[PDB]
């Protein structure tokens, strides 16, 4: 349902 | 505080177009996306879509296949969503939503807009004794009625104890019906008085039903 | 690509009992959010980033998790927490999940069953309308089998339910069974026929056409 929605930047910056 | 407003509720025709708003306070318009979500009951919360007012964006769910249509109006800070050739199934709860300020839960929501989706016309509830069956029960039925609501009570709203007011029931006609029952001691059956009071506004119908053992 | 399951779909706490709800997820999510739902009103936001409580939600409650296991807990349950959960995350699909009913425990009680004839008012409009009532029972789940001459009804009944009674934590409900009056007086006994935890073996209340 959300597939297209936009994009806020809260994306967890992955280290591993 | 963030605020969000939305447009009352509609009642429409299969095949109609509705178009319903969200008054948006607190905040720059223009910075955040307007997000709307359908619910119906059965079928949880589901996501629409959204528009970046002033942008010219707006982002869809593909499940709706371009009925649904998003747009703002930055001078009036009110957001938009237009459902076209509605049907049954579109019969639902809309909210608009809205970001947090330093997430992206949705914490900011409108209080809702009821769309109901309705070949029906306007018709006056028929009131039937459910007659009494320690304890005993009676009641009223409430049949063959459009639109909701209807508003019951019991001996002016003077016996609520043991009274039970049911969800009404969508008929395959269009029509609801609804029952409204209370228990009672059984042995107060021939002293006291048991009367339903019934108000269907939109019919103008006015009854008061005594409901009594049947002789 | 990532699915979210909240188990159980029914949940059941007495008041002062520790309430925990899990929101699974098919791959790793970063986060969760919950909402908090009652009839009638809008979803509220309850819990975000995973652990952090919305403004005005009281201490009772918390949240927390990682990876594929997300949960929100209640220290102790109070009449007030009554209501669906939806966990959600955006990199789901669908987004939000299909929510944890909390309603508060009480002891099995069957229900009292009342089954009423069609009025004769009703019958000269054409229509016979068949009810039966199962009053304050717990819990929810329910079965109700009409019959007409022992003949089992399917298709032809609609049912609706009470929320959860304030006082004794109770559910009712009301079931109709529809059909003609020229089908209504081809038949002699009418059955409702109840199914429910309280009942060891199902309960007919019944009537006769005419008497």
């Amino acid at each position: 349902d959300a597939e297209f929605r936009h994009d806020s930047g809260y994306e967890v910056h992955h280290q591993k | 505080q963030v605020q969000l407003q939305q447009s009352g509720p509609e009642l429409m025709k299969p095949g109609a177009s509705v178009k319903i708003s969200c008054k948006a306070t607190g905040y720059t318009f223009s910075t955040s996306w307007i997000e709307w979500i359908k619910q119906r009951p059965g079928h949880g919360l589901e996501w629409i879509g959204e528009v970046l007012p002033g942008s010219g964006k707006s982002n869809h769910n593909a499940n709706f296949k371009g009925r649904a249509t998003f747009t703002a109006d930055t001078a009036s800070n009110t957001a938009y969503m237009q459902l076209s050739s509605l049907t049954s199934e579109d019969s639902a709860v809309y909210y608009c939503a809205r970001e947090g300020s330093n997430n992206n839960a949705l914490a900011y929501w409108g209080q809702g807009t009821l769309v109901t989706v309705s070949a029906a016309s306007t018709k006056g509830p028929s009131v039937f004794p459910l007659a009494p069956s320690g304890t005993a029960a009676l009641g009223c039925l409430v049949k063959d009625y459009f639109p909701e609501p209807v508003t019951v009570s019991w001996n002016s709203g003077a016996l609520t104890s043991g009274v039970h007011t049911f969800p009404a029931v969508l008929q395959s006609s269009g029509l609801y019906s609804l029952s409204s029952v209370v228990t009672v001691p059984s042995s107060s059956l021939g002293t006291q008085t048991y009367i339903c009071n019934v108000n269907h506004k939109p019919s103008n119908t006015k009854v008061d039903k005594k409901v009594e053992p049947k002789s | 690509q990532i699915v979210l399951t909240q188990s159980p779909a029914i949940m059941s706490a007495s008041p002062g009992e520790k309430v925990t709800m899990t929101c699974s997820a098919s791959s790793s999510v970063s986060y969760m959010h919950w909402y908090q739902q009652k009839s009638g009103t809008s979803p509220k936001r309850w819990i975000y980033d995973s652990s952090r409580l919305a403004s005005g939600v009281p201490s009772r409650f918390s949240g927390g998790g990682s990876g594929t296991s997300y949960s929100l807990t209640i220290s102790n349950m109070e009449a007030e927490d009554a209501a669906t959960y939806f966990c959600q995350n955006w990199r789901s699909s669908p987004t939000f999940g299909a929510g944890t009913k909390l309603e508060l425990k009480r002891t099995v009680a069957a229900p009292s069953v009342f089954i009423f004839p069609p009025s004769d008012e009703q019958l000269k409009s054409g229509t016979a309308s068949v009810v039966c009532l199962l009053n304050n029972f717990y819990p929810r789940e329910a079965k109700v089998q009409w019959k007409v001459d022992n003949a089992l009804q399917s298709g032809n009944s609609q049912e609706s339910v009470t929320e959860q009674d304030s006082k004794d934590s109770t559910y009712s409900l009301s079931s109709t069974l529809t059909l003609s009056k020229a089908d209504y007086e081809k038949h002699k006994v009418y059955a409702c026929e109840v199914t429910h935890q309280g009942l060891s073996s199902p309960v007919t209340k019944s009537f006769n056409r005419g008497e």
